[PDB]
RNA sequence: CGAUGUCGGCUCAUCACAUCCUGGGGCUGAAGUAGGUCCCAAGGGUAUGGCUGUUCGCCAUUUAAAGUGGUACGCGAGCUGGGUUUAGAACGUCGUGAGACAGUUCGGUCCCUAUCUGCCGUGGGCGCUGGAGAACUGAGGGGGGCUGCUCCUAGUACGAGAGGACCGGAGUGGACGCAUCACUGGUGUUCGGGUUGUCAUGCCAAUGGCACUGCCCGGUAGCUAAAUGCGGAAGAGAUAAGUGCUGAAAGCAUCUAAGCACGAAACUUGCCCCGAGAUGAGUUCUCCCUGACCCUUUAAGGGUCCUGAAGGAACGUUGAAGACGACGACGUUGAUAGGCCGGGUGUGUAAGCGCAGCGAUGCGUUGAGCUAACCGGUACUAAUGAACCGUGAGGCUUAACCU
RNA sequence: AAUUCCUUGUCGGGUAAGUUCCGACCUGCACGAAUGGCGUAAUGAUGGCCAGGCUGUCUCCACCCGAGACUCAGUGAAAU
RNA sequence: ACACAGGUGGUCAGGUAGAGAAUACCAAGGCGCUUGAGAGAACUCGGGUGAAGGAACUAGGCAAAAUGGUGCCGUAACUUC
RNA sequence: AGGACCGAACCGACUAAUGUUGAAAAAUUAGCGGAUGACUUGUGGCUGGGGGUGAAAGGCCAAUCAAACCGGGAGAUAGCU
């Protein structure tokens, strides 16, 4: 499960492709992450015009994960890989363009209404 | 245990049509999901079905969308607005475990040839 | 702890337990009377009582029946022959047990097996 | 370890009263003889409880 | 104020039109009949006993059949004694069952510890345990001390000792009632409670909400 | 020097304090965000990685705190053995040389059947001076106490801008102690199937074993988190510090002397939990036993024949209770357990047969046959009847009762 | 550096962080040509460092088939 | 030391699978051990099967596991050739 | 053609569990290095304690090693427990 080193895809466009968890960001003796959770992220594979720095430290938020959602009664939902999108560390928000899938609903519930609002359906 | 058994013929049912591991159902649904309650449509196959009465999942997968997209329909729960028995398997092990390992034309099953 | 089980072990391994009733029976079927101890008289009857309403109920591949457990082709030199229907008129109680216990200076729970009805 | 010299037998026999417990219960009269039976045992004719159980 | 004694029949999911499935624990109440009320000058405290299964006459005494002479026998799985207040109250004709919560949506469980064996440390209490790899000498299930090294003297009572189960409490403080029927002895309480289906089961009024 | 196994960590706790977070407040170069500091005070709490034996120090990113000490420089009949400190090899400096070097590098087999004390569970015995049986009271002594994120108060006071509140309220997650297999997964050699080699099988078929369950698929019942939940509350009482009111010493002034009301994670209850070897060995309810004779420097005992109540106890038939004992069910006035009948499940549609193919091998009969734990009917089988244990109203004091 | 005590030598690369690795410099307390010099193919129970495979060592351990331990009958010790 | 779980030169080399005295199932032939009945607790030891992560453990992937057969296709730098 | 090279026996005793009044004066278990050679092994013999024998370890030399076993000199000698 989502921990140290674990290595997270983008789901974004145009500024890094593979990112590594450095924190899972919730407080002291923390484990996981989930959909609509922050995560302490760096740069392991950027793209050549891309404006987040190789090697460098940021945040993201998780928005899939293998192992899935149990908060639904019945149905457990799993979804594709381990992917999570990208955040401005001066301006709040996500920083990309473009985000891939349909997603779930839930994130709206805090402060990630942009990641809907783009070219998502759900 | 036959005590709670006997409170079972309170909360399954009974009346369903013949349907088991590898076939199409079809179902149309609402998923509970937004203010003017829109019905959409579930694509898959049946990967399980029967025989733990109440506790049978009655669980679909669509298989050739990638991963996730699998749901428990709970046999007698009232969640669905229509289902339809459309194509049969040929199923002799049933449980459907080599989906967790094969793609596309490999994944497909047999086509119930006679 | 023995949270569910319920099978009776003997000492050594499984195969070796098997393996001795599988003989045994094919005793018992011979001489018509066997005295053992508790844990092998008790267990003995395993797989081999089912064969005694074999004779009455309807069934399919009736000679592969009788020989895909206990394995022996010399009990039904008797079985299904001069042994069955007069005892499955019964519906069950076919053996005795007559525990009593002991041997010579020793404690071992010993059992005198023969069938219900035995002319003397 | 140690242990000093030899244990007193005023605590080696309260040690030893709890061993085996055993008890006289003077036997129970056979069900087809007029002699004592072990319980639940077979007797010198072959018997038991009213019935047969070996040949002589 | 008084509790109620009925035992666990089984566990389930009693689902709702509303799309959860609700678990439950599943009771079955045959009621408790009643066989002393304890008031006036009895050693400064008032009390019922209630009793909750059934003994057979051929296995009860003339002094056990004693100790119910207030409404008469029937004893069998236990006693069971509540603290009762000033009323003047009668032991005849009375008996409780599930009515006793017909309108009270919080309870208190106390199910009594079940047999695990020698039950030990690791099945017991989550102790920790280690890997068969190198070294390790016979220290690889230890309580990581139950005292400690000899200058702050005995053992000390922190760390909890390594034994079989049973007469334990075992309680649980506050569940949600889903279901009473008073004419059904039927009880569902949500979720998951102590002991099993041979275990005999007490409910009480929660003391906190 | 007739031994005490010396580093640090791993693992796990307690006590002391000038309190890091938590509970209560004050002062400020305290708008706010905060940062700083002093008392009342030691109950609940008090970093994850990279380099380092680390002692230290450096670095990356976090927090309710990244507070201080004691403890054989805390834990070798616990874990580790990088360091200390031997035996092998070699290099550098010092000596003509063996040799020396907290010199340097890679390092280097390590004991055992807890006799005694303590502790859980539980037998045997002592105990209430008659026995037996079923239950409760609980004196008293412990446990457990800590939080972010979110929404609302509120982007309101304060503040180029950015930033941003204390008093309170609610929702939900983590940490921590337990619980449970309903749900979700793993397992499952007591159940079915596929399959390499070979044997058994008279031969072939279709079938059962053996080779590490041969290997590989499926798995009922049980068990268990990766699965799912409950819980550490608020009030009440009496107080320190502190807030104070009224009022002297000190015509004033003063929270203190008299008078007198508040008030904290501390104290004590409340929540949770044990407990009558509580020798302070308790009381609640109840059952049952009520004969002569011989003798004495005898109010103490022996000798003879009698004693059978209440209630226990050995062996059965047994149980997801259990190391042996203990403990639940049952014991013909019977369903305790096996067998039988049926309900229940798992596996994958066989055998044979007929159809299709040269054939491997399919398809229709066929969700075929074979098949674990659930739990109702059925005395078919099996629980020996007598017997065995246990005793005769129990010394003294006293209110009362019967006479 | 098998050589540098005095320091984790430094710059480049490797990682978020590199007392260790590779490359480069001379910025050698006492290196250097038979107390031998420079370097390489083959060989290895191979020192170390980078990346991958795959994994119950670890996240987090869970269940399982036997043999002792445990009970009785037989035989039957020691350090102290 | 012992009616010892060890060691000891030579000859034979059966059926089937296999390259094979690797290894397994069967012949000729030998054997089921000169103390047993059990009980079904940890703990200890020999051995098995594992979801989704992954070296994160530790001095160190030790230990364990996927790996592993040869038919054809394919194969860098370096070299004392 | 070959101190090539995989793999048993055969020669070893490197890894980890285990033993160390043991199955044993070093092997019980699975791996590991070498495996027609600078190989191993059955029989017979040769080299002898200031003397042997070592691809030579302060290794080994019949329980004995910076120097084996025995009796005698011998009741060596001890500013000492």
């Amino acid at each position: 499960m989502i921990q140290e080193q674990t290595m997270l895809n983008v789901a974004d466009n145009s500024g890094a492709r593979r990112v590594m968890c450095i924190k899972v960001l919730g407080g002291s003796h923390r484990r996981y992450a989930g959909v609509g959770d922050i995560i302490k992220i760096t740069i392991k594979e950027a793209i050549p015009r891309g404006k987040v720095k190789k090697g460098d430290v940021l945040k993201a938020v998780v928005v899939r994960t293998k192992k899935g959602v149990r908060r639904p009664d019945g149905s457990v939902i799993r979804f594709d890989g381990n992917a999570c999108v990208l955040l401005n560390n001066n301006s709040e928000q996500p920083i990309g363009t473009r985000i891939f899938g349909p997603v779930t609903r839930e994130l709206r519930s805090e402060k990630f209404m942009k990641i809907i609002s783009l070219a998502p359906e759900v | 245990s036959n005590i709670i058994k006997q409170l079972e013929q309170e909360q399954m049912k009974q009346d369903v049509p013949s349907f088991r591991p590898g076939d199409t159902v079809e179902v149309k649904v609402w998923v509970v999901e937004g203010s003017k309650k829109r019905l959409q449509a579930f694509e898959g196959v049946v990967i399980a079905i029967r025989n733990r009465g109440l506790h049978s999942a009655f669980t679909v997968r669509k298989i050739s969308n990638g991963e996730g997209v699998e749901r428990v329909f709970q046999t007698h729960s009232p969640v669905v607005d229509s289902i339809s028995v459309k194509r049969r398997g040929a199923v002799r092990k049933a449980k459907l475990y080599y989906l967790r390992e094969r793609t596309g034309k490999a994944a497909r099953i047999k086509e119930r040839l006679n | 702890m023995r949270h569910r089980k319920s099978g009776r072990q003997l000492n050594r391994n499984s195969s070796h337990r098997q393996a001795m009733f599988r003989n045994m029976a094919g005793s018992l079927v011979r001489h018509e009377i066997i005295k053992t101890t508790l844990p092998k008289a008790k267990e003995l009857r395993r797989v081999v009582e089912p064969l005694i309403t074999l004779a009455k109920t309807d069934s399919v591949a009736n000679r592969r029946l009788a020989f895909a457990r206990t394995r022996d082709n010399e009990i039904v030199a008797k079985l299904f022959n001069e042994l069955g229907p007069r005892f499955a008129s019964r519906a069950g109680g076919y053996t005795r047990i007559l525990k009593c216990g002991f041997r010579a200076g020793d404690n071992a729970p010993m059992a005198y097996i023969e069938l219900v009805d035995r002319s003397e | 370890a140690v242990q000093q010299n030899k244990p007193t037998r005023s605590k080696r026999g309260m040690r030893r009263s709890h061993d085996a417990l055993t008890a006289v219960t003077s036997l129970s009269v056979d069900k087809t003889s007029g002699e004592k039976h072990l319980r639940h045992h077979i007797t010198a004719d072959g018997y038991y409880r009213g019935r047969k159980v070996i040949a002589k | 104020m008084i509790g109620l004694v009925g035992k666990k029949v089984g566990m389930t999911r009693i689902f709702t039109e509303d799309g959860v499935s609700i678990p439950v624990t599943v009771i079955e109440v045959e009621a408790n009949r009643v066989t002393q009320v304890k008031d006036l000058a009895n050693d400064g405290y008032r009390a019922i006993q209630v009793t909750t299964g059934a003994k057979k006459a051929n296995r009860v005494t003339k002094p056990e059949a004693g100790h119910f002479a207030k409404a008469g026998v029937e004893a069998g799985r236990g006693l069971w004694e509540f603290r009762l207040a000033e009323g003047e109250e009668f032991t005849v004709g009375q008996s409780i069952s599930v009515e006793l919560f017909a309108d009270v949506k919080k309870v208190d469980v106390t199910g009594t510890s079940k047999g695990k064996g020698f039950a030990g440390t690791v099945k017991r209490w989550n102790f920790r345990t280690q890997d068969a790899t190198h070294g390790n000498s016979l220290s690889h299930r230890v309580p990581g001390s139950i005292g400690q090294n000899q200058t702050p003297g005995k053992v000390f009572k922190g760390k909890k000792m390594a034994g079989q189960m049973g007469n334990e409490r075992v309680t649980v403080q506050s569940l949600d009632v889903v279901r009473v029927d008073a004419e059904r002895n039927l009880l569902l309480v949500k979720g998951a409670v102590p002991g099993a289906t041979g275990s005999d089961l007490i409910v009480k009024p929660a003391v906190k909400a």
